[PDB]
């Protein structure tokens, strides 16, 4: 009664006649036969009468008509635990890094309802991305959904990888789900994570472009199941129990394309932009599971960083607006700024984070609020920037200050900055200590300044780090010590 | 009773019942599902010899063919009465808050009821002060009538809704109902809980006068489809007894999108962009229940999500004819850091009538539209040729129009999280006076940048004097 | 009566191009566009205030025969309203005469042409 | 001054042409999608 | 095996087989044509009890329902090896040139392979040194990475292709594969045959160093769909031997169009602007075997035709999602006799970052584009008032920009016989040094001439002295 026979293999769907006692989303087995040593699984979805349509999680040319299928009695699930840490795996949980088989005590069922409304709490603990602009103007907290939306090659993957790299001593379990990405870009990401030693806390789920549309559709859900296991049960990282996870879904636009292919191959009616009518449900049920649980339900969190690729900077498309509505905040990465040299290209004028502003260290917001004000003044005066010698002292000073701040925001790739360094640099730049510094070297200056605090005054950095939770960060002791630090560094330089 | 599941297509379950015991069209059937918890489906179609197609309103991803289904014989019944005040419910009427279940003595009413007849309709309406300049001036919020905001993804629909609730929820003079159909459980709810429980009305919190039914983005299509009807059933009891009701439904669109997914799984012939053929009828059945009658009044404020940025989408196009006041939020305005983001030219209201709202208010609103209509007529000339080519009076009207666009912006008390501007509450009289003074000519010398994130005209003048 | 109205409105719509940009137009075009604006402001009727056939005919005759040229645009509507009150109080017989012979082949009968231009001129002196 | 004004106006017109071309291409893709969707619906 | 044709609807046919031995998907069933010739159909769907729906890949006009069908038990078998070099094949692997059959001794591999696993992928990206100054500086190649070329074919695209083949042949292992997907029989087959046989390098013709697979226009949509996979199968044999391969795919948009036509014929629901629902998956089956593995690397240059002028159209969008560098040949740059008519401002590359090509390479490339961009801005003003109004330094940038854009020209070894000028292979480091020394001020006294069709700066000076 638990065994069936395939009666038709088509557009990635097998009809699996006579498979009674199958639940609405089992993972059918397709046991191995002659010519196929390994087993490819499938998701039964249309439990119609006397036939069971099943998406084939893999290449559909492998199975034939009449192939035996065995019901596993399990709703579609991914193995999860501490064994997944540091392993690049398929959306099915099978490993692809070649290191060895995955050791897992339990498997979590993907495609589950989110914890709910009551079982949530407002975000309070910040997430330090390591980017000055992101951590200053677009605060990110644990358990919120922040969207990285940009135009093709603009640095969305770079921003996500920098955020993953920075969470080394922050007790985070970073999850990187590569949906539809070419194998070269996944290999390069894995290598970058290995070089910086971030794979000790990173789980990578890879669903590449060559793989079937069955994958790239369950990959984000497998990653989110892993994140949910981190959020609820927690794992052992650096000897302590961590229950906070960070998940980067990468291109959900490719996820939407994969689901569109799956739906159209199932002859489901098309909707706007030929996407199925439930693509919003897809991305919502994927992202809504990223939550900040309250104390009674564990207190864990799961931060989500979906990535959306737009065409010609069109944020008014179907999938980008769906994800914008679902997510809490947006990080617009303009292509014009990226080509202009501002590699951390952020459209700070219209990028925003609805929640997480309160989930920011008091020091960082204390030094970033008037930074935001000055950047707004720069954006307003960009219209007057065209005129020469027709601007008074105030407007010219504001323009120079804004240019200095923008040059400060320009940060090279693979160089995360600790929160204390960020707040110190912002203090120095935004309290008129950098007016004499010429613009083209400010970025350089920043690096040198950091080295100063890395060698001359480690105690200053430690004191700033300890005094980041206080209501009034500019306490006389830290203010005097930091001012002395910049005064000493400027004199030497 | 005691049918068997034949097919499980998505959240649509086909079940075969005995020939003489077929469930009715809107009856609720139940899968025991084991574990002591059951899955409540709602019948939608009758297909033949005892076969009925129902919507799961649940996970429906772990149940098999051949499972038994028990016919309750009645549609979904939700608790109504004062027992539902201050509690949070599912689509099924089951509380999800930590407090205990509703007692059996509490009346259960079906979620599918006929809308008020033509006799019961109450066409009397009056202005409802909300403290938002653009809303109270261009498209007045209507007491006892239907109003909604149509906004894209990036605009601040949630911020506007939260500001409205904060402004008008303390002085309710009645109970309130909030339905969270297809909305984030991060902000749409569980932080409206924080704000509603924090607000206090003479030692009784606003949350103590609110019935909140949720069914948000995580729920399957059936819950999002029927959560609006559940909230309407919980509010109709209070309306029928005379209590004034403030009704806040979130993303009526999400209600329509779910209907679309349910219809797609039901095998209906798709219409337009994948939408259900029965879009207009479903919208009517939900919306005609949101009416103020001669027994009580419902002051309804709705939100509508426009897919992409297409206002010609069938869902908003169907909503538009069911409202007394329409407030259109545009992405272009929002990207200009105008966070209210309301387009005055695309926002209307029925009570913007000199007999209803006042002669001065009507004249000011009509002039504030005639200006910015002259601006929309000259957008391309300014874009290509520039400001100089316009005539002197045209230049003056364009300058006043851009000043008005900046002045419609207003900080919100609930926007302190990401904006440092303190919130401002501008009464309707102050808004009318400020805009009349702006149209007369006072404030012409003031630069436009001083109209951004301000309250009434006195605040702008004070800021100008501070800048000297 | 409405042939001149339609022609002048169409011609004003045609000259709107010069109106938007050009400020050096001759006096003929200035008076022409001014008449177009007169006629457009004449049609700004309120709601739930229908005008019978005789009233519309009288107003259109007054506007098309240059009796309304001196009135500035923002007051024209008010003018029209006031004018009607005049005909509703001072002279109902002119309205009755206009309605009675509205089917004749040549409407501007010398009997109709008088006592209407006279009424318009009388209203002009009384108001402003 | 007229030369400078016409240079600025030509640049603005070229930018507007680029924006309108983007919008027209989006509308063209939407029209093709709608046509094929309704044709497939009528066929099925 | 031994099925019978059950249905013939255009190219799409259906074949009934016994309840067992039903062919898999992509199994290349064969119909005898009453003679030695045969019709190879690729199974695309399995239906019901033994019926399989397949694409004809042939005339399918002389067929009758009930005709014998033979299952090959494997995808389209394409010959691979050194025997394929210097020969021209169709999608099915049959040599369409004058020479005879390949022979049973030569290995045949399935057309539908799998992209290299995650382990075999290179962790770091290595720059592929083509030797052309503008290509190697403005839009540098990536070893094992895809590349797109944009042109109207009247701007010397074939010259660039031949130069790349010759450079890899003479300075590397040097085998190339040319996939003429949607290739015209006259313009794209005989003209390229004569060009490649006439073009010679170190006593060996370019045609002898390349394997050419032509899925022509007149072939059914399945043939144009699978010709690219045939080319990848042929190139993968040389890649597995550790060699480095250049794969030139002409008008990959024609591959996309063939896929769309096949999907429409099969009855699949349409997606977006008349595109297949399996657009991303089909583009991933291709262009994913084009990777730089541990053993070897396949670097591909793919001509891309943009429908209308949409870079947001789904076909060019899916192509761009897999591209590492874009080269934009432009008509005006070629009207003036700059044969390497690569538009530096339009052409970009992903690998042009400091962490890969070096800080010096990045710095000079940006400055080269910066002065050229300033020149483009002043193209209006120079026609506006004359060069006189331009301020000094800006006048230098215009003068320097013209010299550098003339210096982008480079003699080609494949064009030696036509122009009587020896080809010059300029390494990437030499190119960077030459252009940095051009920008810093050296050669300013040299006029615009003596930079035309030269090699390094050393060539520009030596010529000036003489
Ligand atoms: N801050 C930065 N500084 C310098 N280079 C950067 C920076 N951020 C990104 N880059 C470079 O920009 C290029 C594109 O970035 P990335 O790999 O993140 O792609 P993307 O914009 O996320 O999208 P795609 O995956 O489609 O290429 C890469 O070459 C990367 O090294
Ligand atoms: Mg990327």
């Amino acid at each position: 009664v638990n065994v069936g026979t395939v009666i038709a293999v088509g557009d990635g769907v097998a009809r699996l006649s006579g498979l009674d006692q199958v639940v609405a989303s089992e993972i059918v087995e397709f046991p191995p036969k002659a010519g196929r040593n390994e087993s490819i699984y499938g998701i039964a979805l249309n439990l119609e009468q006397d036939s069971v349509a099943a998406i084939i999680l893999g290449d559909d040319e492998t199975i034939e008509e009449g192939d035996m299928v065995t019901s596993t009695g399990r709703v579609i699930s991914v193995p999860v635990g501490q064994g997944l840490l540091g392993r690049v795996v398929n959306p099915l949980g099978q490993p692809i890094d070649g290191k060895g088989p995955i050791v897992y005590e339990k498997t979590r069922p993907i495609e589950r309802i989110a914890p709910g409304v009551i079982t949530r709490k407002s975000v309070d603990t910040p997430v330090q991305t390591g980017i000055i602009a992101i951590d200053a103007l677009i605060p990110i907290g644990r358990g919120q959904r922040e969207l990285i939306i940009g135009d093709r090659q603009t640095g969305k993957t770079a921003v996500a990888i920098d955020t993953i790299l920075n969470q080394k001593g922050q007790g985070m379990v970073c999850i990187y789900v590569a949906i539809g990405q070419r194998r070269a870009q996944v290999a390069q990401v894995v290598g970058t994570l290995e070089r910086f030693g971030a794979m000790e806390y990173t789980i990578v789920v890879s669903a590449t472009a060559s793989e079937s549309a069955a994958l790239q559709y369950i990959a984000p859900y497998a990653g989110c199941a892993m994140g949910e296991e981190i959020m609820e049960n927690g794992v052992m990282l650096n000897g302590q129990l961590v229950k906070d996870a960070l998940i980067v879904y990468d291109d959900l636009s490719k996820h939407a394309v994969a689901y569109r292919q799956v739906s159209l191959l199932l002859r489901r009616p098309p909707g706007r932009e030929a996407y199925p009518g439930d693509v919003f449900y897809l991305h919502s049920r994927l992202l809504e599971r990223a939550a900040r649980l309250n104390e009674e339900y564990g207190g864990g969190s799961l931060t989500a960083l979906p990535v959306i690729e737009t065409q010609a900077n069109d944020v008014s498309a179907y999938i980008p607006t769906n994800v914008i509505s679902i997510t809490d905040g947006q990080i617009y990465l303009e292509s014009d700024l990226f080509n202009a040299g501002q590699r951390p290209a952020l459209n700070v004028g219209i990028s925003v984070s609805r929640v997480g502003g309160a989930a920011q260290t008091r020091a960082m917001r204390a030094v970033a609020g008037k930074l935001k004000g000055e950047l707004a003044q720069f954006r307003d005066l960009a219209a007057f920037a065209q005129f020469a010698s027709d601007l008074d002292a105030t407007t010219k000073a504001q323009i120079e200050r804004g240019q200095r701040l923008q040059e400060l925001l320009k940060q090279p790739q693979y160089q995360p900055l600790p929160v204390e360094d960020q707040v110190a640099v912002l203090y120095a730049a935004t309290n008129n200590y950098l007016d004499d510094v010429p613009v083209p070297l400010i970025t350089k200056w920043r690096d040198d300044f950091l080295a100063f605090l890395r060698t001359a005054h480690p105690e200053v950095r430690k004191l700033i780090y300890d005094n980041r939770l206080d209501r009034k960060f500019p306490t006389p002791e830290v203010k005097e010590a930091l001012e002395a630090a910049i005064k000493e560094f400027k004199a030497t330089s | 009773a005691k049918g068997v599941i034949q097919e499980i297509i998505g959240v649509v379950i086909r079940a075969k019942f005995p020939e003489d015991e077929v469930p009715e069209i809107y009856n609720a059937i139940e899968i025991p599902l084991g574990n002591g918890d059951r899955l409540v489906c709602e019948v939608q179609q009758q297909l033949g010899n005892g076969v009925v197609k129902a919507v799961a309103m649940g996970s429906t991803d772990g149940l098999r063919r051949g499972l038994e289904v028990i016919d309750t014989g009645r549609p979904i019944a939700v608790p109504v009465g004062p027992a539902t005040l201050g509690r949070v419910f599912n689509v099924l009427g089951d509380p999800i808050d930590g407090m205990g279940p509703i007692g059996p003595e509490v009346e259960r009413r079906p979620i599918h009821r006929d809308p008020p007849s033509f006799e019961e309709q109450n066409t009397q309406a009056q202005i409802f002060e909300t403290g938002i300049k653009v809303i109270d001036l261009i498209a007045p919020f209507t007491r006892g009538g239907k109003t909604a905001i149509f906004g894209g993804a990036g605009v601040g629909k949630t911020v506007v809704i939260q500001e409205l609730i904060a402004n008008i929820a303390k002085e309710q003079s009645g109970f309130s109902v909030f339905a969270g159909v297809g909305e984030r459980s991060r902000e749409g709810n569980d932080l409206i809980h924080e704000m509603k429980e924090a607000r206090i009305d003479e030692n009784t919190t606003v949350f103590d006068k609110t019935v909140m039914v949720f069914g948000q983005m995580n729920e399957p299509p059936g819950a999002r489809l029927r959560v609006g009807l559940t909230a309407l059933t919980m509010a109709e009891y209070f309306r029928d007894e005379g209590r004034d009701i403030l009704l806040f439904i979130d993303n009526i669109f999400r209600f329509v999108q779910a209907g679309s997914e349910v219809s797609s799984l039901l095998g209906r012939m798709p219409s337009q962009v994948g939408y259900q053929p029965t879009l207009g009828t479903e919208m009517g059945e939900l919306q005609e229940r949101i009416t103020s009658t001669k027994r009580g009044s419902i002051t309804s404020m709705q939100a509508v999500y426009v897919p992409a940025d297409d206002y010609t989408d069938p869902a908003p196009a169907t909503v538009f004819s069911h409202l007394d006041a329409t407030i259109s939020l545009e992405r272009s305005i929002a990207e200009r850091a105008i966070f209210p983001a309301v387009d005055p030219l695309a926002s209307t209201s029925r009570i913007l009538d000199p007999n209803i709202v006042g002669e001065e208010h009507y004249r000011v609103a009509q002039e504030v539209k005639r200006v910015l209509q002259r601006y929309k007529d000259l957008k391309d000339i300014i874009a290509i040729l520039g400001m100089e080519e316009l005539s002197d009076e045209d230049k003056l009207t364009v300058q006043r129009a851009r000043k008005i666009e900046l002045f419609f912006s207003q900080p919100f008390t609930v926007a302190q999280q990401f904006t440092g501007r303190p919130g401002k509450y501008v009464p309707v009289k102050k808004t009318v006076e400020s805009f009349a003074r702006l149209l007369n000519g006072e404030g012409d010398h003031i630069p436009e940048s001083f109209f951004y994130m301000q309250g009434d005209f006195d605040d702008v003048l004070a800021a100008y004097e501070a800048s000297q | 009566v409405a042939g001149k109205l339609k022609g002048e409105l169409a011609q004003f719509r045609d000259l709107a191009a010069f109106a938007q940009f050009a400020s050096d137009l001759d006096a003929t075009t200035k008076a022409q566009i001014e008449r177009g604006q007169r006629l457009q402001e004449l049609l700004k009727q309120p709601q739930y205030q229908p005008l019978p056939v005789e009233d519309q005919v009288a107003v259109l005759y007054a506007a098309t025969n240059n009796y309304l040229d001196d009135v500035p645009v923002p007051l024209i509507t008010k003018w029209r309203d006031d004018f009607l009150a005049f005909l509703r109080t001072a002279h109902p017989e002119v309205r009755k005469l206009i309605y009675d012979n509205r089917l004749d082949r040549k409407f501007p009968t010398p009997e109709v042409k008088e006592a209407l231009e006279a009424a318009i001129k009388e209203f002009k002196a009384t108001s402003n | 001054a007229r030369m400078v004004a016409m240079r600025n106006a030509t640049n603005n017109a070229k930018d507007l042409v680029r924006d309108l071309t983007l919008s027209f291409n989006k509308a063209r893709q939407a029209a093709i999608t709608k046509e094929v969707s309704e044709i497939a619906s009528g066929a099925a």
